[PDB]
């Protein structure tokens, strides 16, 4: 019969962050760069006002990065020069922003010192205009030092730092908050320590939407169903009121997708899974898309082929379904 | 939980006074009082003394919404002050009420429905308040079937059973929460339940003690709203802590500064 | 279990009180109490006596696509998001094939589909079903692909011609194998659902939009067919997104039941990393069946990944079974490492002794699908539970040697172990994939 | 509201040291604290750390009763150590407890039944804690069956629906209160219900604020007993409380008073 | 509805899977829920009959006695006490006739039975019926009674005779007025049963002991009669009231369908004072109808009292019309008082100022039918209500003098009434019991 279209109207919507600050605004930046703003599920335009595209940010190390060749090969000629490296993704591959993972500081890795931390970050600036993401190399003490002293050289660039953790937020948080940052609170797949976390970061005076929840997503084929429903448990927390779930998402796709054998294996070793080039540009692809669907707001990747079939997929779900 | 905040009501002697001599601040400072506190909403009550109760309502739209974009819960018999009160509402509000007489459903609901406001409606008629939780089911689907009679959405309907104080009335208590848990009965989606909570411990010891305990047990039968003392800590923290053993909302360790702030 | 509003919005409204109660009112609310029969009712049209029964009944219908060992459920779904329960049915992936291709060129690609199925992670992924399209002028070239189609596969199958007349003929020596014919239209629909009726087939509904597919789908319903897929005619992803949510949630929430049908989605990418995307789309969005276009390994594998992701009981962990397993060669010098009965954990510790051809045992304890930390937390990992492992495993008999690798993040547990069981006890890496580094250590 | 306290448990520093050097001093003083906090039940664990459960219990059961008449609830999963404490107990007897498990319902309902105590059974199998409120109800109706089936006055059987820790396994909150509503349709005189109250608020904030709210909630859908604090001054009068809400108890100014010293 | 244990040992015991249900202890959850029906399963005795009744109907019956303008209802309660809700079915009491007596004694005692009706406090109090008795030996007797009592009366019928065919005799001329029969005995139970389905007269079952009373109420309503009261043979008050506390009890706390019936009770006290006290024992205690002896109005009046006043609603007070009430001839210099609506208050002052032959008028405010402290202590006795009140009564027209008389217990409300009203409010006695005393002065 005649059918009416059934649309849930939500009570509040996920915050606003702001990433990046032009030269009016005390940066350097080209532009700013605004996610979230959704007053309803991912892309259903017909029952909300979603106002912001989710974006992507490509990879960029203060190193050579243990990578697959597949996934070296598009930037064999600037690997070794972040600032190159950062223009290449910008210029040819349509990054919206730079993810600046410095695993260079690993003190078991390359141990690279806090001056050639921040001279890279200084690099990556003075590189391209789009905003910068900083996260440190996974070692508490030294990850301390460095965003300590990132903050505080880029003050005025509205940077997004991580990562906030349960037992380990205090330090980055302060420096977000007196140097003008934004932070990314890092939850371990559960969401009363994801919620917690925002609140003890926010009692500490840094700004509800100055924070971005990273849910520690899983990869595709290893878990990535169990961040799907907490990325959606997230957003409907988001809609019904809770403020403390209303962060905009962030997920390490590229990480987590390209760790998996599925991604690299040679097609020579296992013939039933296809041509390697392909098989693992969609395994960053498709891990992507999933979570698009439970509402992510920024993607961390690598591959350009990946991340410009994702723009593209974004393009065509942002075109409104109203009624 | 929405907490209603019940202070400003005429009946009180700080309101009554500043009605009589138009005085704002005494109302303006209760509606910032129960904002702070936890309430999400405010009853405002004319009182038994004034006599233009329409001059009245409009004031007391009029200087509370000067100070707080919190839903007016315009309460008073008087229908004619009602919709006096809805044409000067700014923001979102709701009629305080309406019961099961077919010549206040009429009045009411579509005067709900035209302002886009909700409603609560009394399980009674002019007979009087019903002791069983039958009768006072009965006249709930009376007032569900009015809603979509009527087109007013039913969770915007708000089913009040009538709460009494638990030293003349106790067995009403019982069959108060009885009606509540059967409401699931009368309509899918469910519609909304609110209780003039304090009554519950009207000239008995230790009201507050009574006015949570009963509260967190009429929230575990589904209650939805509570016109209550919302500068009463203990009660706002009750409030807080039901919603969380009813999943209702994730849990965090800060759970009462979260309702509180909300 | 039947609210007394929808009860009662279905009675004559007479107040006649031969239901034994006062009021129609009264009487269902009565109804929902169950007190009094339906039948005590002697009015109210046979509409209401329909609409009551399919109240109690699931919101969406189960329909089968072909026969046999080969046929698959579709439907039969009732919720929205899989953590408020699960998804039971895994969506139906049917690959494209056209009949303007040459029979060479046909058969090429048939051989090809059927070689789209894969292993891993202890995993098999199989496609569903072969759809062949009409595009050729004359309609015999038509009967000629599907009996060429249907001699190369024992896949299910679907055939799509608007023609009716063009359907039957090739739908005749194949109809014992239960096709979808796709599809009826408001052009074709009479004719197109006695094919189907007769045929026993099930029958996919196009309409341009939800307000022409619910017409349809309640014609042919009235025709007496009822094992129905639906086609809302949405060709891009945003709007098959919406379409696909207005189709689950109006069955499910508003029990609709022009709508309460599964639902077939055809992708339109002509990139087929695009159309990947596009299908990833649309199996996390309700999606029954969907129709690929691309044959490609490369393509199938990670789509059909998160197929079975996304249809995995979010309330029971994916396990193997707690019997010693063999890696590799097997020396009888071999290391034997112990780990959960978690599939993630097992092929995570196994496909790591595997990729680094360390040919040992990988000894698979019973922490019921848990993971090494909820096992542990679970006091499902106790050093006395693991002696008893030890033994009855039995491979002391196996191994020439009697130590044991225990999991990083449990460390403190070994010595509590080592003493108890008789074994020595190495704490390996916190991390599985340091397996290859502590080996050759 | 029949509180049974909690305190005497071996899981505690002072009661693992007294059984294990055989000393009645902490033993029967927190049998008297309870006593005067409001309980009329005393549980009795020999807990994880001592070893000798058939002794251990017999010992409790025996320096328990010579301060005290209260109803001694014999708690271990050591059946021998069960028996031989019901053998001693000169007062009035409970066992916790039994699962829906055969090899436990032969062996624990008519030891029950002989000995003429109460008998708590826990609504799980052998596979463990369900998840949902449907089974639950499964295996509660399983128990019931079980008192009829060996002759258990079913007034005597104390079903519990087992209550997980909030923050972790927040969900089973609400499936636990369903549970404890829909009991009463599974027999008639409907059974008992108990809960384990403390393991609601397990690794929380504000343990006592969340153990309190939960008992309420858990009354107003039909909760007999519980497993608790009995020092815990505002858990008592919570309790209390309740009761005069449900109608259970006349009320009367002092009503937590007369609770407390029942 | 039913509890899940009763119809579990009411199913089988086969675990047979056929109702849908895996065993028989789960289907009977999914009964007690509405899942499914008892239809599904095919093994069941005749108790699935008993599981769709004993479940659904109220717990007593209830049953008429007579047709027409005074038909009375019997049974039909649910509570054993009445402050838990109300007693909703005044005990309907019967006077017994003797066929012993002359044609002329008869008459004059059904005369002086016709005036057992009575006035007080605002309520009017009736009997229900005459009982005819056959004492005499030749069954003639009784017919010739029986005709001469319905001649004189429009009072309902109770016919007691053992003989089915003595009361079948008087039968024919009564039997449109739908006499009770008294009573099925086994000893007579096929032709009464026979009689009463012939007649649609309800029919009493007799049973020496509550045993004897179940099993005849099972052989009389398989023959297909529910139209019954019971008499479990009790002839002494202790036995009684424990008998029909049982029969109270069991229909109601256990659905024993064989005591879901009306009680009749007899009164068996030789001294008439005695009587009346075993008859409000008996109303007290559950009796649905007794048969008294005595016909005297000082006896009927006391019990007929204590009827009205334990099946009063205890949730709502009878209330008087508000208006003021003239006491005798009141003229224009006669007083004026001050009241609630309350008719036990109005009523105490009323009979209080009627007994001091003091013509006077009085007003009742209405105070939602509460007492004067009551009211005054909820705000609905105010000055304001009071005065208000003043003007609305229209007795303003009535009295040259402007003088109010206002309750001693309200005192306080005396010169707040003064200045709004324009009368001269007077303090009368906190209790009426006075108010002959302050009258005269
Ligand atoms: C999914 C999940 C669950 C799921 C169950 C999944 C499962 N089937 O095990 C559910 C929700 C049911 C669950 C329950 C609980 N969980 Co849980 N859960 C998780 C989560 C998010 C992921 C676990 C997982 O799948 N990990 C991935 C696999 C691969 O991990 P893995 O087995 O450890 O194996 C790796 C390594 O140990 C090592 N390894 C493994 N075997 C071997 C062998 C050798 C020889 C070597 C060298 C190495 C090695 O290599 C592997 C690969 O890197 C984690 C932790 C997180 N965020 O990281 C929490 C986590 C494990 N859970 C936790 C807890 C406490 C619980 C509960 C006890 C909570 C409660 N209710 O009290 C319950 C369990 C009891 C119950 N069920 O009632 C804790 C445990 C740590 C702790 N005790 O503090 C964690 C870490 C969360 C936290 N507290 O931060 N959980
Ligand atoms: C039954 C009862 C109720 C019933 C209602 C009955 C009713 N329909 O009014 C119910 C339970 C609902 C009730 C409620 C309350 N009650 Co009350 N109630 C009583 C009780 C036990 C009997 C009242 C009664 O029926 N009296 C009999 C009639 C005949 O009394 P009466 O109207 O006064 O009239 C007599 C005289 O005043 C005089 N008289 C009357 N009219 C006139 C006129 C003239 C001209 C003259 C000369 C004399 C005269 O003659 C009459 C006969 O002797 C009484 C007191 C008791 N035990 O004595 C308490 C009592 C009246 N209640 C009381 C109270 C306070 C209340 C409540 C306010 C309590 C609360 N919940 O806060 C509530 C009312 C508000 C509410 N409903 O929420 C108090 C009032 C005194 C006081 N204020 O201290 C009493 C005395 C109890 C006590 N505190 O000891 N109550
Ligand atoms: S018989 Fe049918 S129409 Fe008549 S009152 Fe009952 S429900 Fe209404
Ligand atoms: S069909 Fe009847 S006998 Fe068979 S399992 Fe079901 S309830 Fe038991
Ligand atoms: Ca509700
Ligand atoms: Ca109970």
């Amino acid at each position: 019969m005649a059918v009416q279209i059934l649309r849930d109207r939500s009570r509040a919507a996920v915050q606003k962050v702001v990433l990046g600050a032009t030269k009016d605004q005390g940066g350097t930046r080209s532009h700013t760069i605004v996610v979230g703003g959704d007053a309803a599920l991912p892309f259903h335009h017909f029952e909300g006002e979603i106002v912001n595209r989710p974006v992507i940010g490509m990879e960029v190390q203060d190193i050579v990065p243990d990578w697959p060749d597949v996934l070296k090969d598009p930037f064999t000629d600037v690997i070794n020069e972040p600032g190159r490296w950062a223009q290449k993704c910008v210029a040819e591959y349509g990054a919206d922003l730079i993810y600046l993972k410095l695993d260079g500081a690993d003190p078991e890795g390359a141990n690279h010192s806090v001056d050639q931390c921040v001279a890279t970050v200084k690099e990556v600036l003075q590189a391209v205009g789009v905003p910068l993401v900083v996260v440190g190399c996974g070692d508490v003490e030294k990850d301390h030092e460095v965003l300590e002293a990132v903050a505080e050289a880029a003050a005025g660039e509205n940077l997004l730092l991580g990562n906030a953790e349960q037992e380990n937020y205090k330090s980055l948080t302060a420096a977000c908050m007196v140097h003008k940052h934004n932070i990314i609170a890092r939850s371990p797949l559960d969401i009363n320590i994801c919620k917690q976390l925002n609140i003890l970061i926010n009692e500490m005076n840094l700004p509800l939407d100055h924070i971005v929840i990273d849910p520690s997503i899983g990869g595709l084929g290893y878990g990535i169903e169990y961040s799907f429903s907490i990325m959606e448990r997230i957003r409907l927390g988001a809609l019904q009121g809770d403020k403390m779930l209303s962060m905009p998402v962030i997920c390490t796709v590229g990480y987590e997708a390209w760790r998996a054998k599925e991604a690299s294996a040679p097609v020579s070793e296992y013939p039933g899974w296809g041509k390697e080039t392909e098989r693992g540009i969609l395994w960053e692809a498709v891990t992507a898309t999933a979570l698009l669907q439970a509402g992510a707001h920024i993607l961390l990747m690598r591959h350009p082929e990946a991340v410009a079939r994702v723009k593209e997929n974004i393009d065509q779900l942002m075109v409104s379904n109203a009624y | 939980m929405l907490i209603i905040g019940e202070r400003i009501n005429g009946m009180f002697g700080d309101i009554k006074r500043a009605i009589q001599e138009r005085d704002p601040a005494p109302v303006q400072e209760w509606a910032r009082r129960q904002e702070e506190g936890g309430a999400r909403a405010l009853d405002l009550n004319v009182g038994p003394a004034v006599q233009d109760k329409v001059s009245a309502m409009e004031w007391l739209v009029e200087v509370t919404q000067e100070v707080s974009n919190l839903t007016l819960c315009l309460d008073s018999t008087n229908i004619k002050a009602i919709e006096a009160g809805l044409k000067k509402c700014k923001n979102r509000a709701m009629i305080n009420s309406t019961n099961a007489e077919r010549e206040k459903v009429e009045k009411l609901f579509p005067l709900a429905v035209e302002h886009g406001a909700a409603l609560i409606g009394l399980t009674m008629n002019k007979t009087g308040i019903p002791k069983d939780s039958d009768t006072r089911l009965a006249f709930a689907m009376e007032l569900v079937a009015a809603a979509d009679e009527f087109g007013l959405p039913m969770e915007d309907l708000y089913i009040d059973p009538l709460i009494l104080p638990a030293n003349v009335a106790q067995d009403h208590a019982p069959e108060v929460l009885k009606t509540l848990q059967q409401i699931k009965m009368l309509a899918d989606p469910a519609p909304k339940t609110v209780l003039g909570l304090s009554n519950v411990s009207q000239n008995c010891q230790n009201r507050p003690l009574i006015n949570r305990t009963f509260l967190a047990m009429a929230m575990a039968c589904g209650l939805d709203a509570a016109i209550a003392d919302a500068c009463d800590e203990a009660l706002i923290e009750t409030a807080a802590t039901a919603e969380i053993l009813l999943n209702q909302t994730v849990y965090c360790d800060s759970f009462v500064k979260m309702f509180k702030t909300r | 279990p039947l609210t007394g509003l929808e009860i009662y919005k279905q009675l004559p409204k007479k107040n006649c009180g031969e239901c034994g109660t006062p009021t129609c009112l009264a009487f269902a609310m009565n109804l929902a109490s169950g007190k009094a029969s339906l039948d005590s009712c002697p009015y109210v049209s046979d509409a209401a006596r329909e609409a009551l029964d399919a109240a109690a009944a699931p919101p969406i219908a189960k329909v089968v696509l072909g026969a046999g060992p080969t046929a698959v459920e579709m439907g039969d779904e009732t919720e929205l998001f899989r953590h408020d329960k699960r998804f039971y049915h895994e969506t139906a992936i049917a690959i494209q094939v056209s009949d303007n291709l040459s029979s060479e060129e046909l058969k090429a690609k048939v051989e090809a589909i059927n070689g789209l199925n894969f292993d891993r992670v202890g995993q098999h992924y199989t496609i569903q079903a072969i759809a062949i399209r009409h595009d050729a002028d004359d309609p015999a070239a038509f009967k000629a692909a599907v009996a060429s189609v249907a001699a190369a596969t024992q896949l299910n199958l679907v055939l799509m011609a608007d023609d009716p007349d063009v359907l039957k003929e090739a739908l005749a020596g194949v109809a014992d194998r239960k096709p979808l014919l796709y599809a009826a239209t408001g052009a074709n629909y009479e004719a197109m659902t006695a094919l189907a009726k007769e045929n026993n087939c099930p029958l996919a509904v196009y309409g341009n939009g939800l307000e022409e597919l619910a017409e349809l789908v309640d014609k042919i319903v009235a025709l007496g067919h009822k094992q129905l897929v639906l086609d809302p005619g949405a060709r891009e992803t945003s709007r098959a997104i919406a379409d696909f949510t207005q189709i689950r949630r109006l069955a499910i929430k508003k029990r609709f039941r022009s709508f309460g049908y599964p639902i077939i989605a055809l992708t339109t990418a002509a990139n087929p990393l695009d159309e990947v995307l596009q299908a990833v789309n649309y199996v996390t969005k309700y999606a029954s069946l969907v129709v690929l276009r691309t044959d490609a390994k490369e393509h199938l594998l990670p789509l059909l990944s998160w197929r079975q992701n996304l249809y995995t009981d979010p309330q029971v962990p994916i396990r193997v079974e707690e019997k010693l397993n063999e890696i590799g060669a097997v020396n009888e010098n071999s290391p034997v490492y112990v780990t959960t009965n978690f599939s993630l954990t097992y092929y995570s510790v196994e496909g790591e002794i595997e990729s680094t051809k360390i040919p040992s045992y990988l000894l698979s304890v019973d922490t019921d699908g848990l993971s090494v930390l909820t096992a542990y937390a679970d006091g499902k990992f106790e050093a006395e539970k693991i002696a008893a492992v030890m033994k009855k495993v039995d491979l002391d008999n196996k191994v020439k040697r009697h130590r044991i690798i225990i999991p990083g993040a449990v460390a403190v547990l070994k010595g509590k172990l080592e003493d108890l069981t008789g074994w020595e006890v190495i704490v390996g890496p916190r991390e599985a994939s340091g397996i290859v580094a502590f080996a050759r250590a």
